[PDB]
RNA sequence: UUACUAAGUCUCAUGUACUACAU
RNA sequence: GUGUAGUAUCUGUUCUUUUCAGUGUAACAACUGAAAUGACCUCGAGGCUC
């Protein structure tokens, strides 16, 4: 993540699925963790969804998220939107 | 830890986007990336492809496109030499 | 102080005319309450996009769609077991499947699903510039000029559904000329020509891929090394009458090959040549092949750099055995055309990368396979036929020019 | 080969260990399963997952390992088919959907490992299990094996082994496997529809009633899987399905009706009416079901028929409305939960076709009845019908009857029935302008429900008042405002937090509908009364109080002393970063109006003075307040005072300034373009400052500022800002290096690569082994974001490199 | 060893260069010196800021001690908040005033110094004296 | 809106592929065409004036054939006001002079070979200087006069080391020049009489591959790219003051007093600042085509605002209209800002309604943002793109009124007014 | 008329801030 | 107004085996290994010295 360093990402070709984030993490752009003017919903590779792990918050990787994560307009222009599958594999 | 992550992201970005100069990169390795991307865009835009077709004067345009594709590999020079 | 700051207002008065992509689908149903006909075409130049119909034997502007503000790097229609809507890939990497709809009093282009791929730019890693769709519309495949290839499995429902991408990554293999082979629903199979990026020698090797719907991944099948002179691949539909084993047509420069998937049959047929061979004479090539099949008769049209339009049919060679043969002949030719389509009607749309797109209806259909004079066979692969071009224009008849 | 047993310990390393250390075991076993022995490998892999200790992630790992082993040991999996079939069979019949999915995947992998003949020879002799559970498990196993090994690949063998007349066991197992395959495949039964109907039609006229019921169930499953279109194969048994509706007895007629309920919606428009008329002889006659299996089936069939477009609304009102109202529309199911749901759903589905007024004037009795059990279901169905149809089909007498029934249900709410609470708002919304003539009825109802002084009763009353507040108070009355405000501010100290939140919401709705001083509670009294309420730690209470304080300063921005508003803002500034995002949104929604009413200069000075206090654990939120107060007129009122706060010599203050500048820029996309030039002299001393902190946060300013201002034409200023950045590239530390990288990447968008390139190029290689490592980071990010963009800008000439490109010099 | 001693002389490298005066002694150890000379001496490239090879972390500057804390742009100084709030060791303002200062008054306004295409800020540099310099070449005439 | 033009023109294919197009300066419109042969090197010249073409002499043919002459580049020149000559540059590296004749009521074109001159370079670019041919070698710029039996070198100007080749170049009122490169960018020269040389007074900022180049003014330049960038540059006022207040003869040698910063940029950065000034980027734009021809028209169909219209290679014609006043570009800028993220606004509305109860690229149909696509190679600077705001016209009234609510400014109707104002009034 | 550059490492002391942790 | 552990930063102080070779470095630095002993001449320097 932008702040916590040891957090590792996925970075695969995103699928059709949309990543979920919990109400606790709601509002953060999964890359920069910004609250401003979100744009496009996150898309994750199928390898990050499958079973129960699909329900996890793509940000904090623990809680079960209801909400969809959106990229901000700064990351959508920086292109990090399309970089790959954001997810946090290690808890940190 | 942080730099150590930058190493892994160096491996991933290098894998996806092919040539990315890390620290020490030979001029042969890097110039090859230059040639590959320049040709890539010359053939990639139908615009510049149409342009090189006429300025070169080839009989067909796909000759220029597949020419650039072939020109991406180094051995294509010797290949032309053997014609 | 007055700020200079020149403020320019850009307008496109006339929109880009070099048509780089086309698709054969039937998009909108207009002026008719209930009608379904496969005869229609949508053609795209980068930004600019247009939709033409014929149905009269004469091409017609339908509507000039709004400016997309991107570089469309490939466009192919998809037909699924329904209104046929076109899959469109461009810069941003997004695979954008769009349906042309009638909204308010005009035809507007609606998008269904856009899938993010690579980044926003024209790139070599970008899985664009090479695209094709399963002729039965089960799956769409994008690839990159070099790095990687992605194939989505397309499914239709109350809402359209694009399956997760199927990745194959070959680091040093530069891909060129994606050509997908039709199937009977067995399994989708696509064919490419991979030129190695890092090598001591120039090596252009064809490779076959069978996507396995059962195992849900693309499988490398046959890697056949061919001369560096290779140009393109075309798909021979079945050869079900002669002897899952797809057969491809590899256009080289001065001759044509066809190759089996199992490598059992490799047929070399030397491409004929003009009589004049004016001044600078290249080994030429064939720029565009296409396939057509009707009444057990399937012929393909492959045009050289000079614009010479040729056909192939397959013969069993009943004397020896039942085995494929390859027979070239000569047609009306044309000017160099980037891509060729054929309606279910006898109309053949010739999209010229040079200047003008023009449509035909073929009647003579060309010379019969019986003549040994002007027709070449796979009997003797080493042979040459010289021919004088025909401006009399017997075979093909221009209907409409653009 | 005893080391393979240690591979099981390696499997523990795949379970107990690290992700890469766990995947390495699978990657190694993938290339070693062929040299491990199929017998011992299976004997060690199957019991490992067969034990109850197989967790969810453990089950997934074991399934992946078994799939890899099968992909490696394809022919070797044949002798072990008797093992997995005895293990994967129960797991496929588990309760959780994940367990059944994993079992089906394991069965499909085992089937694809060997051939179809092995699966046939394994599942065929397993039909001797007289237990119904074992027989169903074997049928599901065969269906899963056929769903992956090819439906027509096992269709002929199954049709040849089941078409005999051995006993009822095989005849039942055939239809069971057919239904299981149709349920597991799903929409993939289109091509194999007729191919399966040809073998399933042997039970439509079967002698044994059990075989007939199994065939009917299989036909219904196939029709549901292949629905809605494609009823061609359904015509192969459509005649018996339409004939035997009033021909079978008990279970036979039940199965026939269950199949017809699925076949009707998939049928055409012509034969649908005939099929409905032929099935009504046994459906409408037996509408009263002695048991639940018949009643639920009849309800589902009626719902499916109502969904079909064949039987129009006239036929339903003629032959379907009276029977459905007599045998079904009654309070006889006041306790059946499944029946209360099924009948309610069927009524809600049929009301849209038979007209809402046809049922709104016929269901005004079940809700007003003294039986609260059936009254709850009646109110639920009424609310569903009102939400589906709306308020068009509402007669005067029908509307009066509905209002009377709703009032009687709300007054006679002896239990905690939320159905009436949810339907009251829907009825009030359906009233619309008609609620004005019906004002005093609902007014007295709300008064009696509010003055009851009951906790749950007061909560429900406040909820219903807040739901129907804008419909009643906004009717241009100016008479009930005082009567509502006198009772609203009365119970202000409710100990129950939910009741307090409901009262706050009702007061907010009243203040939104009422004005100053049209509202009954005085503004000068409600403000100091609501002030301590915002200090509460309750989530919903504080969330409602924030919106109440915001709407208090809506139409009337005054109604307060400036000191009171300043104190309220200082108190709410600490809640701008709460855990619940709703409070964080409400705080920003209220602070905007608060600052617009108070004043720009006063709020700006207060926020600036607050920067030094409230040390950096919640200080940044105050900066957000600066950026939140500069959104009504833009950031042209906050920025000048910010720049002075930067003129202050204190480091921490300057840092808070620069970061506040970052955030105030990221919150404004199109605003900063005009403000950019006034920033650059401030970043002049920032980027030049010796402190890596100031250089860091200044770079963070350049990130957002450059991203949102890119392409505006300020590049000449961006050129400056960069010219100060380039020397900082060599600066170490993770925070500094990533902030500076992101800053330079933002500059790539505002300048374009070309100049940004020019720097990167003149530093691109270099001997220093350090300078090189540093700049190749920036060039890596540049190559990531841009490639074609950099193509023209490569400083490459024929003397620069050997091959160059021959096609760049072409000129036409 | 041999590669370190294989290096051509910098003056041997000068001849390959159209603008030989940019190349410096350390370019001898450039792993690809013939290439690095072409890039570094290419037309529009801007040589690396020279604060590298110094261990001072780019700012030890004695001049940094004597730098002014800040000065408001005179257009913003017109807004009078300088007197309203004392930054050196409440002030009611008008929305029209502030808005007009940035837009009506300050639309055409631009910082006086800025910098140029290849301007790079070395540690010892201070722009302010050069600002008074450029302004002075303007006002003062013989 | 879709067409804005009409095109006045068995299988028909001509062996001759056209090359360039020329027009006489003295005759207001007389258009001479030059083609090539695909085959043995051969050419044709077809002149048209007024309605249809011309005959050649008394012959039936309407065109002239030139055997063994191929044209790499060609331009027509009038050395004297009463005489008209044509200029060919052969791939043999030979400069061929011709003479044009109009028969006038016998009317026909008669071309006459005059001289033969050997050339060192291919001559990719040439144009009309006063009384002279102004041509560009690969490295250097030669100004040929009129000699007899062959044409003479009147003056030669050696280029700065940066320029490898000259693709195209253009002049401003014979005093000034803008010289383009393949690799590098435009560099402006000034003709100095009695110095008999062009002196470069300004460099360009970045590397840009310039296909075609023109002048709007004395101090500004239009240029396109091989890669599709349409840009316009301006000399800095620091340079304009110097050249307005000084004679060109003092630039090369003599006393010209440069501010302290310029010299410090000369010794500090001799490679970039060799030309001692720099073009501040003025306008930048990206049109995905490759612009062949710019033309600056003082008026487009009598319109006041002078436009510049360009034809691209892949084919296109488009215009850049300078906007008078400000609130023109303020309203236009706000409309472009609306239509830019309009697809995102639809996505956020469609998102909120899903929170209370259409993909992201709905309105754009493609993922590319406007600022991103049009920025591309280099960010658009002052140019606002009208081709976007034009899409606002097609959207339904519900969508348009949904978009314009973001403005406190005028209603959708006045929006459409301002949008449609450009084609009407500005051309 | 003086044409503009000095501290570094170690050692043993002094100057001043700070970070976890406990009453 | 305290204690436990620990950190950073000034300043003071001072120059570590004379050399060789390797690593290392942009060059330094730093690190790694060994060790001359004796005689003579001119003004710490110097030796085709033995």
């Amino acid at each position: 993540s932008r702040h916590q360093f040891d957090l590792i990402m996925c970075l695969k070709q995103p699928g059709v699925q949309t990543g979920l984030l919990c109400e606790k993490c709601d509002g953060k752009c999964p890359i920069c963790d910004s609250y401003v003017r979100p744009k496009r919903k996150v898309r994750v590779c199928e390898n990050c969804s499958f079973g129960k792990q699909a329900k996890n918050c793509i940000i904090c990787n623990l809680n079960v998220g209801v909400n969809d994560a959106f990229y901000c307009w700064e990351c959508c222009r920086l292109g990090k939107d399309k970089d790959g599958c954001p997810r946090i594999l290690n808890l940190g | 830890a942080e730099k150590q992550r930058q190493l892994k992201l160096q491996k991933i970005y290098k894998q996806k986007y092919i040539g990315l100069g890390d620290e020490s990169t030979t001029r042969e390795q890097w110039q090859r990336n230059v040639r590959n991307d320049t040709l890539n865009t010359l053939q990639g835009h139908s615009a510049s492809l149409e342009y090189v077709s006429l300025s070169r004067g080839d009989l067909s345009i796909r000759d220029t496109r597949i020419h650039l594709l072939k020109s991406m590999s180094p051995g294509y020079k010797a290949y032309l030499r053997e014609e | 102080a007055k700020d200079d700051e020149l403020y320019l207002y850009h307008l496109t008065l006339k929109k880009q005319t070099n048509f780089v992509h086309s698709c054969i689908g039937h998009f909108v149903d207009l002026e008719a309450g209930s009608k379904r006909e496969q005869s229609q075409l949508c053609v795209a130049t980068e930004t600019h996009l247009e939709l033409y119909d014929t149905a009269d034997g004469e091409l017609k502007l339908i509507a000039k769609f709004q400016n997309l503000f991107a570089t469309i790097t490939s466009m192919k229609s998809l037909d699924l077991p329904w209104p046929t809507f076109l899959a469109l890939t461009s810069d941003s990497g997004n695979l954008s499947i769009v349906q042309i709809i009638m909204h308010a009093g005009a035809l507007r282009l609606k998008t269904l699903v856009n899938q993010p791929l690579t980044r926003t730019t024209l790139r070599r890693v970008s899985p664009i510039s090479y695209m094709e769709i399963d002729p039965n519309g089960r799956c769409i495949i994008l690839s990159s000029v070099e790095q990687n290839k992605l194939c989505f499995l397309v499914d239709y429902a109350q809402k359209l559904r694009i399956s997760s991408p199927l990745e194959i990554i070959r680091p040093h293999m530069v891909t060129l000329d994606m050509a997908v082979v039709d199937v009977n629903f067995n399994n989708p199979c696509f064919v490419t020509l991979e030129i190695d990026n890092a090598a001591t020698q120039l090596s252009v090797h064809l490779i076959f891929y069978v996507l396995e719907l059962g195992l849900n991944h693309i499988v490398k099948k046959a890697d056949y090394l061919v001369n560096p002179s290779a140009n393109f691949v075309l798909s021979l539909p079945d050869l079900s009458r002669y002897n899952f084993n797809p057969f491809v047509v590899i256009g080289f420069e001065n001759h044509i090959l066809v190759k089996d998937m199992n490598g059992f049959f490799s047929l070399k047929v030397e491409i004929p040549k003009r009589s004049i061979t004016n001044s600078r004479h290249k080994n030429v090539t064939i720029i565009s092949g296409i396939v057509q099949k009707l009444k057990n008769d399937f012929f393909v049209l492959l045009q050289s750099n000079h614009g010479d339009l040729f056909k192939l049919t397959v013969s069993p060679d009943t004397n020896d055995r039942n085995r494929p043969l390859v027979q070239l002949s000569y047609f009306d030719t044309i000017q160099n055309s980037h891509q060729l389509h054929i309606f279910k009607n006898g109309y053949l749309f010739a999209l010229s990368e040079m200047n003008n797109n023009f449509l035909f209806q073929f009647e003579k259909l060309g010379v019969e396979k019986n003549d040994f004079s002007n027709v070449l066979t796979s009997k003797d692969p080493n042979k040459s036929l010289v021919f004088e071009p025909s401006i009399k224009l017997q075979n093909l008849s221009i209907l409409s020019q653009q | 080969e005893k080391k393979e047993r240690t591979l099981s310990m390696l499997l523990l390393k795949i379970k107990n260990g690290n992700t890469a250390s766990r995947r390495t075991s699978m990657r190694i076993l993938t290339d070693k399963a062929v040299t491990f022995g199929p017998e011992m490998i299976f004997n060690r892999l199957l019991p490992i997952l067969l034990d109850r200790s197989l967790e969810d992630q453990e089950r997934h790992l074991m399934i992946k390992t078994i799939d890899r082993v099968l992909y490696q040991l394809g022919d070797l999996t044949k002798p072990y088919v008797h093992k997995i079939l005895v293990v994967a069979a129960p797991l496929l019949i588990d309760e959780d959907p994940m367990v059944r999915s994993t079992g089906q995947e394991i069965i499909t992998n085992l089937s694809t490992v060997a051939g179809l003949k092995t699966i046939l020879t394994v599942m065929r002799p397993d039909i001797e299990n007289e237990d119904e559970y074992v027989r169903n498990v074997t049928s599901r196993a065969a269906a899963v094996v056929a769903k992956a090994l090819g439906v027509n690949q096992l269709l002929p063998f199954i049709n040849a082994a089941c078409h005999s007349r051995k006993s009822w066991k095989a005849r039942h197992t055939g239809i069971k496997i057919v239904q299981q395959i149709g349920i597991l495949l799903g929409i993939g039964v289109l091509n194999h529809l007729t191919g399966l109907m040809s073998c399933i039609k042997d039970c439509l006229m079967d002698d044994h009633v059990p075989v007939r019921i199994v065939t009917a169930h299989t036909l219904s499953t196939l029709a549901e899987n292949s629905y809605p279109y494609g009823i061609e194969v359904f015509n192969v048994v459509l005649e018996p399905l339409w004939k035997g509706i009033r021909s079978h007895r008990g279970k036979v007629l039940s199965s026939f009706l269950k199949a017809v309920g699925s076949m009707i919606p998939l049928m055409d428009p012509e034969y649908a009416g005939y099929y409905t008329t032929e099935a009504m002889r046994i459906i409408r006659r037996e509408f009263d079901s002695p048991d639940d299996e018949m009643k639920k089936t009849i309800l589902l069939v009626l719902q499916k028929c109502s969904a079909v477009e064949s039987i129009t609304p006239k036929f339903l009102r003629e032959e379907i409305a009276p029977e459905f109202f007599q045998k079904f529309w009654v309070r006889r199911v006041a306790l059946d939960r499944p029946l209360n749901k099924v009948v309610t759903y069927t009524t809600v589905t049929l009301a849209k076709k038979l007209g809402c007024s046809y049922t709104i004037d016929k269901l005004l009795t079940p809700l007003r009845d003294e039986a609260e059990p059936f009254r709850t279901m009646a109110v639920h169905a009424v609310t569903r019908t009102v939400n589906l149809l709306g308020t068009a089909d509402l007669d005067e007498r029908l509307e009066t009857r509905l209002i009377d029934a709703l009032l009687i249900a709300f007054q006679e709410q002896t239990n905690s029935d939320s159905i009436i609470f949810k339907g009251f708002g829907a009825v009030t919304v359906s009233l619309d302008i008609r609620m004005k003539p019906f004002l005093a009825p609902i007014v007295s109802t709300i008064l009696n429900h509010l003055k009851h002084k009951t906790p749950l009763v007061r909560q429900h009353a406040a909820d219903l008042c807040a739901i129907l507040i804008p419909v009643i108070k906004n009717c241009h009355e100016f008479e009930m405002l005082n009567k509502l405000n006198i009772i609203l501010y009365e119970s202000l100290g409710e100990v129950y937090p939910e009741v307090l939140g409901s009262i706050i919401n009702a007061m907010y709705c009243i203040t939104s509908v009422m004005d100053l001083d049209k509202l009954q509670p005085p503004i000068n009294q409600i403000l100091p009364t609501l002030t301590p309420i915002l200090r509460n730690k309750h989530r919903k209470v504080e969330v409602n109080t924030i919106k109440f304080v915001g709407l208090i300063g809506k139409l009337a921005p005054t109604y307060a002393p400036p000191k009171e508003w300043m104190r309220i803002c200082f108190e709410l500034l600490e809640l701008l970063k709460s855990t619940n995002k709703e409070i964080r949104r409400s705080a920003n929604a209220t602070f905007g109006f608060i600052a617009e009413a108070i004043g720009p200069h006063d709020v700006l000075v207060a926020l600036l003075n607050n920067l030094k206090v409230q040390e950096r654990q919640l200080r940044v939120c105050t900066a957000v307040a600066i950026g939140i107060v500069a959104k009504v007129c833009g950031p042209y009122n906050v920025l000048p005072v910010i720049m002075n706060e930067y003129t202050t010599p204190e480091t921490n203050v300057q840092n808070g300034v620069l970061k506040a500048m970052s955030f105030m820029f990221e919150y404004i996309g199109n605003m900063s373009k005009d403000y950019i030039y006034f920033i650059t002299p401030l970043l002049e001393d920032a980027l030049t400052d010796r402190d890596l902190v100031h250089r860091q946060t200044a770079s963070n300013v350049i990130t957002h500022l450059a991203l949102n201002c890119s392409g505006t034409g300020h590049e000449d200023a961006f050129i400056h800002l960069m010219n100060l950045l380039i020397p900082n590239i060599f600066e170490t530390s993770p925070h500094a290096i990533m902030r500076i990288l992101e800053g330079l990447e933002a500059l790539s968008q505002a300048l374009g690569p070309g100049l940004f390139m020019n720097y990167i190029w003149a530093g691109l290689f270099h001997p220093a082994k350090n300078v090189r490592k540093a700049f190749w980071r920036v060039y890596n990010n540049m190559y990531v974001m841009y490639q074609d963009a950099m193509v023209p800008f490569y400083p490459v000439t024929p003397d620069n490199n050997e091959e160059y490109i021959e096609e760049l010099d072409l000129v036409l | 060893k041999r590669r370190k001693t294989e290096k051509p002389s910098l003056s041997q490298l000068k001849s390959q260069v159209p603008y030989p005066q940019i190349i410096e002694w350390y370019d001898c150890d450039a792993r690809y010196p013939g290439l690095l000379a072409s890039i570094k001496c290419t037309k529009n490239v801007i040589p690396v800021p020279s604060h590298w090879q110094s261990k001072k972390e780019y700012l030890s500057g004695r001049s940094l001690l004597g730098k002014r804390p800040f000065e408001l742009p005179d257009i913003i100084k017109k807004t009078n908040i300088e007197q309203m709030r004392s930054t050196l060791p409440a002030l009611d303002l008008d929305y029209k005033k502030l808005h007009d200062v940035f837009f009506k008054i300050g639309a055409n306004w631009k910082p006086d110094h800025l910098l140029c295409f290849g301007d790079v800020y070395y540690e010892n540099r201070n722009l302010f004296e050069e600002t008074n310099w450029k302004r002075m070449v303007d006002h003062k005439r013989p | 809106l879709d067409n804005w033009f009409h095109v006045h023109e068995m299988l028909q294919i001509s062996t001759f592929r056209p090359r360039t197009i020329l027009s006489f300066p003295n005759n207001p419109k007389s258009i001479l065409f030059i083609d090539n042969h695909s085959g043995k090197k051969q050419c044709r010249i077809s002149l048209q004036i007024d309605g249809e073409c011309l005959k050649f002499g008394s012959s039936d043919h309407l065109y002239k054939i030139l055997d063994d002459i191929d044209c790499v580049s060609a331009a027509i020149i009038d050395f004297t006001r009463q005489a008209d000559h044509l200029i060919i540059c052969a791939g043999d590296k030979r400069l061929l002079t011709y003479k044009i004749l109009v028969n006038k009521d016998k009317l026909s074109f008669d071309i006459e070979l005059l001289h033969q001159t050997e050339i060192i370079s291919p001559i990719h670019a040439m144009l009309k200087f006063k009384n002279f041919l102004l041509t560009a070698m690969g490295s250097t710029i030669v100004l040929y006069g009129l000699g007899k039996k062959q044409l003479l070198r009147r003056s030669v100007t050696q280029t700065p080391v940066s320029i490898t080749k000259i693709v195209s170049m253009h002049q401003w009122n014979y005093e000034r020049l803008a010289v383009g490169d393949i690799h590098e960018s435009v560099t402006l020269f000034i003709w100095d009489p009695a110095g008999n040389v062009f002196i470069p007074y300004v460099d360009d900022s970045v590397k840009r591959h310039v296909t075609v180049l023109k002048f709007l003014d004395e101090a500004t330049v239009i240029g396109a790219d091989r890669y599709g960038n349409a840009w316009t540059l301006r000399s800095p006022p620091e340079c304009e003051k110097i050249m307005s207040n000084h004679d060109p003869s003092e630039l090369s040698n003599g006393a010209i007093k440069y501010p302290l910063d310029v010299i410090t940029l000369q010794q500090k950065l001799p490679n970039t600042y060799d030309c001692k000034f720099k073009f501040q980027l003025l306008n930048h734009f990206f049109v995905n085509d490759i612009i062949t021809d710019f033309h600056i028209l003082d008026s487009l169909s009598n319109s006041d605002r002078p436009g510049c219209i360009y034809m691209g290679l892949q084919g296109t014609v488009g215009c850049f209209i300078p906007l008078l006043s400000k609130g023109n570009v303020f309203m236009m800028g706000n409309i472009e800002n609306i239509m830019a993220e309009a697809d995102d606004t639809f996505y956020l509305d469609y998102e909120s309604r899903k929170k209370n109860n259409i993909c992201e690229g709905s309105c754009s149909i493609l993922g590319r943002d406007h600022q991103e696509y049009r920025s591309y190679y280099a960010p658009v600077r002052k140019v606002i793109d009208g081709d976007l705001c034009e899409n606002f016209l097609r959207l339904s009234l519900n969508e348009q009124e949904f978009l314009a609510k973001n403005l406190k400014s005028v209603q959708v109707e006045d929006i459409i007014q301002t949008i449609n104002e450009v084609r009407t009034n500005y051309m």
